[PDB]
């Protein structure tokens, strides 16, 4: 499960607020510098907000692994 | 034979057999918390999967003990 979740983490996908004004295009066909018209807020990235889960999983994980280790 | 024994060595195991049952009961609960293929039970035989503690210390200690 941790493993399926790191791959998961590692796409990357740029979600765009259609409601704004930034257009894909032309930050796309821009070399460095490049001044873009565009807000930042209108251009962001999907996370995997599965934190809390990631550590109780950690937890148990590593409880098991010692006991196992000892053992 | 006579004596306690006049019966045979078969009927009184049998009848013995019954006040050993309790044991045979808490031996089995102890054995199944702790590691449970220590103690099976006379119906359990090969083809059984002994399904390990989830608390995983009453083996550790039993080893421990007996060590």
């Amino acid at each position: 499960a941790i493993v399926k979740m790191s791959m998961i983490s590692s796409k990357v996908i740029g979600l765009v607020n259609p409601a704004g004004i930034t257009q894909p295009r032309r930050l796309t066909k821009a070399q460095t510098g490049d001044f873009v018209t565009g807000r930042p807020e209108d251009i962001s990235f999907l996370q995997l907000e599965k934190q809390a889960d990631f550590t109780v999983a950690k937890a148990v994980s590593d409880a098991i692994e010692a006991r196992l280790s000892f053992a | 034979r006579t004596g306690l024994a006049e019966d045979g060595a078969k009927s009184v195991y049998e009848r013995l057999k019954n006040d050993r049952a309790p044991y045979e009961t808490r031996a089995q609960n102890c054995a199944q918390y702790t590691i449970p293929s220590l103690f099976p039970k006379d119906s359990d035989n090969a083809s059984t999967d002994y399904q390990t503690p989830w608390q995983a210390v009453g083996a550790r200690g039993l080893n421990n003990l007996a060590s």
